[PDB]
């Protein structure tokens, strides 16, 4: 199989460095980045995978490339530490998907959020409807804490899909103490 | 069958690639790949005179890499235009630049890739402002 | 272990309802909003009297939390050596968060300014040469963070307190002007440092201009608060070299530290003619008289020499001493702060100047006009 | 289990030791690889100076130029005689040089081997003690021979029946004043060309007025 | 860091032709491409460069894209044809920079600790030279903000090289050679006076942008400094320069 | 373990840094090695006298066309391996 580019984007912010989650919050995002880069090794190798993140940068270190072990060598110091803003992190997404190599890619995208982030409703909802005018499905696996149920990401489910692209399952945040795997279990199943 | 009198079209940083290009590689000739647009018969562009890599050995049709060609062209068709090739450069600084024997050597090469395969010979020791060499 | 905030667990009024989340913040292994409550120990309103008992599981926070930036540990140790009074268990803890951290975000320098921070106890001369220094020595990286550089002027401004280079009060003022951006911490203590900044960078005397940068916000907030005159007597430092009235209400008002200075003083409004003399006046009328400098000095005419053969020694002037006459030609100097009517009358002249060489030149160009072809 | 430290500790140090080790040798291989597209230069000399910007040279190999210098080679070094580099295809002067060495002079340079002093030849004490006057006195103390006003001597002729030790009297100088033995051994000098030998004996005499402390020796002259 | 530049007109007709790849199709804002270079000394020095694809959307002025797997592969293959060559800066052909430039300028300086931009412009008619350089460091400020970090107009200047312009001024055909004589110097009469002028002219608005405006820095720090630099020569009326006619005459002496 | 596990993901991030030690070691490796194959492979080699060389690690060189040459670049052999 299936051609798609999946752009992941992982949190920085200083939330992220805490072992409420298995061990580590790093190790928690970073098999995260295993389960879906192996999971793209395990897709077509024509998709491409690239890193970005929403706090303190919206962070290009690789290109959106088809190679994902520079990436493997990309999880270490990673540091974890800024302030959340993915609202950006969409935008940059984005345009990070519209300077592809082809169109015959689809464009599903998955996102890593764990902090509270000064979103508004009216905000993911012009990025919202932007991405029904965009033709993109993204599914977010909420990390670290904003909400113990998250709302405005909900906002985002609701407002990206109607009728035929839904596209968007959120896998909210378990803030608690929560395995690496059992949150990354539900979209290995069902995206 | 008849044939036209045909005509090259230059942008001139074709020349501006082959005198720093041979400016660069001075006590040396090289070789290369020009690069253009097919416009018509009568007529013919160069766009784009571009970096080859050297030949230590041998000037000669083993100067093309074609992991060069696959790599080289591509990343010109992610810049913005993929144009098509219209000939080959070289360099003969040594003496008054003719058409040496590797030029006939790939000269069935060049036409076998290409319509023209036009070659363009020069000595990078001629003028500052003048010659047309 | 929660038993330890069982028993520490009351500190004020409506106070366990943040240790009953406590003991949801590090029980369920989350760290920056108990980070965000290492901050609340430091906000605590209080004696802050359970900083001496939470040190030990703040040192237990740093073991099986191994992550946090130790700024907030230097924060809670100010807390500590405030409650405990005494400097050398936190030169132990000091040495010990410096030997044991390396940690990412800075923690070098936030344990030199640690040595800067702790260093008022344990004297100030053998001490300031080496780390002080060795702050700045360590801020190769990025001098950005404006709390070492505020910090930084702190242990420099103590360097300064323990006397030595009077003229790094304009750069230390510098450091403190130079970290300081909004007010953020009390006006009725900052008049005072604008009144010790006045008057400290009065008895630094290498700038010699010290009514330079006075559109500054958080000091002439002060300056329209303070005494009045000393801003205007500044201005006597800075624009006239007259007002007895001024440069001896320097006198009237600040009564000590002025005889210390006062030649020097008298020697900077004997430089103040000289900017007089050039900038405010039409020209320079080529040749400028004894009367001028004597009177605009209010000195005699046989310190004129030694006026203009010092501003050599300065070298803000390069001019020739025309004392055939008692009159002294001038050359460039080193300007003062432009102000709004020298912005206007600078644009009366200077666009006098614009039009006239554009108008002639071009009747220049009109002139010449039929020789082209 | 624990021994995961451990088998990290071996992976680790056996993947360190091949990437200091053989990326360092790319890092060798990278300079080395950096180093190949240089091309050696022209040795000149420069005859003399025509004009501020003209700069008559003649080159080892032939005929005589007019060039230039590039832009900083600071022309007051270029006094008439150098050695300078010029350009393979420009020409024009590219750096200015020291001087050339003839190493055929190191030959005889740098293979003077060790010895025992003088104290291993004996009876000859008069030519021992009066060679020491006549060469380690001047080049000591001039002002001995300055203070009479009189010029001191250079050149000496050893000879005698074969063998007496007129060889090892030298060498036991090469053994005790140590500074620089030109020996020429004044056969292997003729090759077969014209004024070779004499290009030579022009390198000697001009490096032996350079290195101010020279011992000119040379053996079996009868040769030549 | 920089002393100056030397940069000459084929990169900037490499400019010329990416801004031909890009005139053909929507161009968006403006080109940002690599500028290559030679730096040797604390001079600066560029014979080549190349272009690298771009886009940003102008709404946090932060969604921007390269491709430097493009740029370090490209890299590759001009360093390999050429170990002279490394990267120096970049470029832009909009002529008024922006607000996001010094996160492409700080993006980029992770491989050279300098990254120079280049501001040019495609249609020139009213700026001198079109090559300018900034480089980004501070000077804190004097009330010391965190971290005002700032460009800084870096002397810049057309390079030159032998055998350059063998096609230029063969292909521009119009060059009257040695016009000094005739002319030339009223040409630079009209472009000085005017042209300087017109400048001090827009100098002294900025002092009127200080007068009803112009707070934000109001510049108290270089503007009269070097204006007293200027003011040399304060040149009021009665004109004061009696012991300038004679030196005219001397100057007027030898001449006729 | 605990310690132990995180040793182990140590082990895989080593064999991550082995593959950086085959990716920085034998690409630029067999890169320079080509680059050796253009320079090295020039068979006929014109052989020469070492004349000096001069320390500003430059040496002088007497073709056997009995002509001069100067570089200030050695090439590929060591100082040590040249004597005059
Ligand atoms: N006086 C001496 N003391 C010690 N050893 C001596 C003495 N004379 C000769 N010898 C030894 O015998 C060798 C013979 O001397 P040698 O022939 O080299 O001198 P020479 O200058 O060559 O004489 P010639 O050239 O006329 O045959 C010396 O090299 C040395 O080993
Ligand atoms: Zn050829």
């Amino acid at each position: 199989m299936v051609l798609e580019s999946t752009m992941v984007c992982v949190d920085n912010s200083e939330y992220m460095r805490n072992g409420d989650f298995l061990p580590t919050r790093l190790q928690a995002q970073q098999d995260a980045v295993n389960i879906v880069c192996h999971s793209k090794t395990r897709s077509n190798p024509e998709n491409n995978v690239g890193l970005i993140t929403l706090a303190n940068d919206c962070e290009v270190l690789t290109t959106l490339t088809p190679d994902t072990g520079r990436i493997l060598s990309k999880l270490h110091t990673v540091q974890p530490k800024g302030k959340i803003t993915f609202c950006t992190g969409i935008r940059v997404a984005h345009l990070a998907l519209k300077h592809r190599q082809g169109k015959n890619h689809k464009m599903r995208i998955i996102a890593f959020v764990g902090s509270p982030v000064e979103d508004n409703e009216k905000d993911l909802v012009k990025l919202a409807k932007r991405l029904k005018k965009e033709k993109v499905n993204v599914d977010i696996i909420n990390f670290g804490e904003e909400e113990v149920n998250t709302e405005k990401l909900t906002a985002f489910v609701n407002t990206l899909n109607g009728k035929d692209g839904t596209g968007s399952h959120l896998v909210t945040v378990p803030p608690g103490p929560s395995l690496a795997d059992a949150l990354i279990s539900s979209p290995i199943l069902a995206g | 069958a008849v044939d036209t009198a045909e005509q090259v079209y230059i942008s001139s940083l074709a020349l501006l690639k082959m005198l720093k290009h041979g400016r660069a590689g001075v006590p040396m000739e090289v070789m290369g790949l020009m690069l253009g647009e097919f416009v018509d018969d009568y007529t013919v562009r160069v766009i784009d005179v571009f970096a080859m890599p050297q030949s230590g050995t041998g000037v000669s049709v083993e100067a093309v890499d074609p992991v060069f060609q696959a790599k080289m062209l591509d990343m010109l068709k992610q810049t913005g235009r993929p144009e098509m090739v219209v000939g080959w450069y070289h360099s003969h600084p040594g003496f008054g630049c003719w058409l040496s024997g590797v030029d006939i050597n790939t000269q069935q090469s060049f036409e076998a890739l290409s319509e023209r395969a036009v070659a363009v010979v020069v000595d990078p020791i001629q003028s500052v402002k003048g010659k047309v060499v | 272990v929660p038993g330890f905030l069982q028993q520490s667990q009351n500190s004020g009024p409506g106070q366990p309802a943040v240790w009953h989340r406590l003991e949801e913040l590090y029980t369920k292994k989350l760290w920056h909003q108990l980070t965000l409550q290492v901050l609340d120990f430091v906000q605590d309103p209080c004696f802050a009297q359970g900083d001496g008992l939470i040190k030990l599981y703040e040192n237990f926070i740093s073991e099986f939390e191994h992550r946090v930036n130790p700024l907030s540990l230097v924060e809670i140790i100010l807390h500590v050596v405030r409650q405990m009074t005494d400097p050398n268990v936190a030169l132990t803890f000091l040495e010990k968060t410096r030997e044991k951290v390396k940690s990412s975000d800075e923690a070098v320098i936030l344990c030199k300014t640690a040595i800067g921070a702790l260093k008022l106890n344990i004297g100030d001369l053998q001490v300031t040469k080496e780390t002080i220094e060795d702050v700045e020595e360590m801020l190769n990286n990025l001098p950005g963070v404006t709390s070492v550089h505020s910090r930084f002027y702190d242990l420099s401004s103590k360097y300064y307190q323990t006397i030595g280079n009077h003229a790094s009060y304009y750069k230390d003022a510098l450091r403190f002007l130079g970290c300081v951006d909004i007010k953020d911490l009390p006006v009725s203590e900052q008049q005072e440092r604008a009144f010790t900044l006045g008057l400290a960078g009065l008895l630094g005397e290498g700038v010699f201009n010290f009514g330079e940068l006075l559109m500054h916000p958080v000091l002439e907030s002060l300056r329209n608060t303070d005494r009045q005159w000393l801003i205007d007597t500044l201005y006597a430092f800075n624009s006239g070299n007259v007002e007895r009235f001024q440069t001896l209400k320097t006198a009237w008002g600040q009564q000590p530290d002025l005889a210390a200075n006062e030649a020097q003083l008298l020697r900077k409004i004997q430089l103040l003619c000289l900017m007089e003399m050039t900038f405010t006046r039409p020209a320079n009328h080529r040749q400028l008289t004894f009367e001028e400098i004597a009177k605009s000095a209010k000195i005699t005419v046989n310190e004129v020499e030694l006026l203009v053969m010092k501003a050599l020694s300065v070298g803000l002037v390069k001019g020739s001493i025309d004392e055939v006459d008692k009159r002294v030609h001038m050359t460039w100097v080193q300007p003062r702060v432009l102000d709004l009517q020298q912005i206007k009358g600078m644009k009366d002249r200077l666009e006098f100047w614009c039009t006239d060489v554009k108008s002639m030149e071009m009747l220049v160009e009109h002139q010449a006009h039929d020789i082209l072809t | 289990k624990l021994l995961e430290h451990k088998e990290i500790d071996g992976r680790l140090k056996e993947l360190r030791e091949q990437l200091k080790e053989l990326t360092k040798q790319y890092e060798k291989s990278e300079n080395d690889l950096k180093a190949l597209q240089s091309v050696g230069q022209i040795v000149g000399e420069v005859l003399k100076q025509l004009t501020e910007e003209k700069f008559i040279v003649k080159a080892t190999n032939g005929p005589r130029y007019v060039v230039g210098c590039r832009r900083q080679l600071d022309k007051s070094k270029l006094k008439p005689g150098t050695r300078v580099a010029l350009d393979m295809t420009t020409l024009t002067i590219m750096r200015y040089l020291p001087r050339e060495v003839d190493p055929l002079v190191y030959n005889m340079s740098h293979e003077d081997p060790g010895n025992v002093s003088y104290s291993e030849i004996g009876g000859l004490s008069e030519q021992i003690r009066e060679l020491r006057e006549v060469i380690e006195l001047p080049l000591t103390n001039p002002e001995l021979f300055q203070r009479v006003g009189i010029i001191p001597p250079k050149g000496c002729l050893l000879y005698g029946p074969p063998g007496t030790g007129k060889t090892l009297l030298a060498r036991a100088v090469a053994s005790q004043l140590d500074c620089n033995f030109l020996k020429v051994v004044s056969s292997s000098i003729v090759d077969k060309y014209i004024g070779e030998s004499a290009r030579l004996i022009r390198e000697m005499f001009n490096y032996a007025r350079d290195h101010q402390p020279c011992i000119i020796f040379m053996d079996e002259i009868d040769a030549i | 860091a920089v002393q100056k530049v030397v940069v000459h007109p084929l990169v900037l007709l490499s400019v010329v032709d990416h801004f031909n790849r890009i005139g053909k199709v929507g161009n968006q804002k403006r080109v940002v491409g690599v500028l290559l270079g030679s730096w040797q000394k604390k001079v600066l020095d560029v014979s080549n460069s190349f272009a690298v694809p771009f886009d940003e959307d102008d709404k946090d002025d932060s969604v921007w894209f390269l491709d430097h797997d493009y740029l370090e592969n490209m890299y590759g293959m001009f360093k390999k044809v050429n170990a002279r060559e490394r990267i120096v800066g970049w470029y832009h052909t909009g002529p008024k920079l922006h607000k996001n430039d010094i996160a492409i300028n700080e993006l980029m300086k992770r491989y050279c600790p300098n990254s120079v931009l280049v501001i040019i412009d495609v249609k020139p008619k009213d700026l001198g030279l079109p090559t300018e350089a900034y480089i980004s460091v501070e000077e804190v400020h004097d009330d010391g903000t965190p971290t005002s970090k700032t460009f800084e107009h870096v002397t810049s200047e057309i390079g030159a090289e032998e055998a350059e312009e063998v096609g230029v001024e063969h292909l521009l055909r119009d060059i009257k050679d040695t016009t000094v004589g005739t002319l030339s110097q009223r040409i630079t009469n009209q472009v000085h006076g005017l042209k300087g002028l017109n400048s001090k002219l827009l100098d002294i608005r900025s002092y009127l942008e200080k007068v009803a405006t112009g707070k934000l820095p109001i510049n108290h720090q270089i503007i009269y400094q070097l204006q007293d630099v200027f003011n040399l020569l304060p040149d009021v009326s009665l004109q004061e320069f009696v012991k300038a006619f004679y030196l005219k005459t001397n100057d007027q002496m030898v001449v006729v | 373990r605990t310690r132990l596990l995180d040793s182990e993901i140590k082990i895989m991030k080593s064999e991550v840094l082995r593959v950086t030690h085959e990716l920085q070691a034998m690409k630029d490796k067999i890169k320079e090695n080509s680059e050796k194959i253009k320079v090295n492979k020039t068979l006929p080699y014109l052989v020469s006298n070492v004349i000096e060389l001069l320390d500003v690690k430059c040496a002088v060189i007497k073709t056997s066309t009995r002509q001069t040459y100067f570089l200030p670049v050695i090439g590929l052999v060591d100082a040590e391996k040249l004597k005059p």
